[PDB]
């Protein structure tokens, strides 16, 4: 109903978005393969009223004339892509990559969707999926008799069976990269869809053109630093703090004004 | 009465009768958000534009 | 328009306003009564004699 | 052209300022009573004129 | 008589319902699956005075509430039996007369003979029979309801889950008890599989819970409080100008 408690409403807003992007972050510690989230803000209006720049006076200008503003409003949150530190836990199954590159898996209604979550696991079929049941891209099949899976460090497996001293390739991991790694859309699940800001999926094998290399038995873990967020936890308390007493101030000033 | 209204042609007019500047009445260019100097200098800006 | 019932247009003040020019004007009209009657019997008097 | 610009989720709100009327209604109800008092006194003329 | 008593009534009655909506939103803040309302004012009719060129306004009214249908947060329930929504899509469950509505709430129950209800008792359609020496129950993401039996190695595929989805969410009918019934408004009830056609995916173990931000609802009831004490002050105005009027 006035202007200085809209404003305050945006502060606290914008506050609370960034107590929802800590808590987000906070909760993610444990998962694999996660990348901690930031959100910018930026200035809403300005009402014009005086124009600075328009002649008072015939040859003298008027400077920084008034140039009320109104609150804010968070642009977008921005994932860093950064690597996150590696956890052995001494798996055949289990792949991390150390550079840029993404698996790809192919979602059951037909698209295609991004991961980096390297905890792999064989269904009953012995195709090589996700935990979450989505079959990864290529279909790697692993025979049924297999006595020790190994994964290279340039995507490619090998399967050892019995009564053969020599290995048999049985496919080959490839890694997908972006021009912008920021625009894929997170679905949940670990899962990034393409989307036209993140430009168009670039396929490439795990040691050239820039993929990552993978390694065996190891995770990527998540790369949230949590003295960061505690430190941030005290600001955003006190900065919703301080906005809540710009409302309190401005309910207080209505106040007198409706009472006389 | 200093109430300035903007006629849809962009005369400056009070209370319908048209103001008088130092050339005669004043013609504004349609649709501009006017601003009044200390002496009277009158600055239009045009929407859209810089 | 639904949902809204329009009320009577009687304005107070135009009302008040003719009130208390109606009683002022019903006095004047009384004071000239009161003057042409009383004319009247004075000037009754001149058919005497 | 000279249009404005649309944000997506935001509504515009009123314009109307509250000190802004809050006051004016103060002056309108003490002019109103000014003026009653012409009707009352120009009543009271009036009143002293027919009497005599 | 032509007063200015109706003009700030009219912003009483509308403050009113704001408040009404705001203590609605915040009644329903621990029930699941509920989408906030937003009352939208706009203004009434105005009279126009002819010159030998102005408008007097003659107050507020509402028009209609908005319920925002934003994808609610998830919360943990442990249950088997309970279903959250990631996505556009409702259930759709019988009433005992015979019309179909829809809901959001995924907290649901096995009733005494099999069959899978709300927590009012109404079915949920299909006809989901449970057995009854069912050890887990299982619901996928695309809607598939299996139940494992003891002794095979299989589960058994039992029903699926179609989501009902309209073009217009916010249309619906609401009939009460967490349920809305389609309207001309929101007309065509697109029956579809979870996970196609636009529908939804289904969460199995979470429940999907409201809508309700709680700065909002504070805020908006401190400005509710002060436009009500605004249009008093108005009412008090004009009922002091009548009085000095009606002395003479």
């Amino acid at each position: 109903m006035i202007s200085s408690l809209w404003i305050a409403k945006t502060g606290l807003d914008a506050q609370q978005t960034n107590m929802d992007v800590i808590a987000n972050n906070l909760a993610n510690v444990s998962t694999n393969g996660f990348k901690r989230q930031r959100a910018v803000f930026e200035d809403l209006l300005y009402q014009t009223i005086r124009q600075p720049g328009a002649q008072s006076s015939e040859q003298t200008t008027l400077p920084s004339g008034l140039q009320i503003g109104t609150g804010v409003r968070p642009v977008a949150t921005e994932r860093l892509h950064s690597q996150g530190n590696l956890s052995q836990t001494n798996n055949s199954k289990d792949v991390a990559i150390k550079g840029q590159g993404f698996f790809q898996v192919m979602l059951p209604d037909g698209t295609s969707a991004y991961t980096r979550d390297g905890s792999f696991q064989v269904d009953q079929n012995g195709q090589l999926v996700t935990a979450g049941g989505f079959q990864v891209q290529p279909a790697i099949t692993i025979p049924a008799n297999a006595l020790s899976i190994t994964i290279g460090r340039d995507g490619v497996v090998s399967v050892t069976q019995q009564g053969q001293a020599a290995p048999v390739q049985v496919g080959q991991l490839n890694l997908t990269t972006f021009m912008n790694d920021t625009g894929l859309e997170s679905i949940g699940e670990n899962l990034y869809i393409e989307t036209q800001s993140s430009g168009a999926p670039n396929e490439s094998t795990p040691g050239l053109n820039g993929a990552g290399l993978l390694y065996q038995g190891y995770v990527e873990t998540s790369n949230v630093n949590v003295a960061e967020e505690l430190v941030n936890m005290i600001q955003v308390q006190r900065a919703y703090e301080i906005n809540s007493k710009a409302v309190s101030t401005t309910d207080q000033m209505l106040q007198k004004l409706t009472q006389l | 009465n200093g109430n300035i209204q903007v006629g849809p042609t962009g005369q400056l007019t009070i209370q319908g009768h048209p103001v008088i500047g130092e050339g005669g009445p004043i013609t504004v260019p349609e649709g501009s958000e006017i601003t009044i100097a200390a002496d009277g200098t009158i600055s239009a800006l045009n929407p859209g534009d810089p | 328009m639904s949902g809204v019932l329009e009320g009577s247009n009687v304005k107070p003040v135009e009302a008040m306003t003719d009130m208390i020019a109606n009683a002022r004007r019903f006095e004047m009209q009384m004071k000239v009564i009161t003057s042409v009657d009383e004319n009247e019997g004075r000037a009754n008097q001149l058919l005497s004699m």
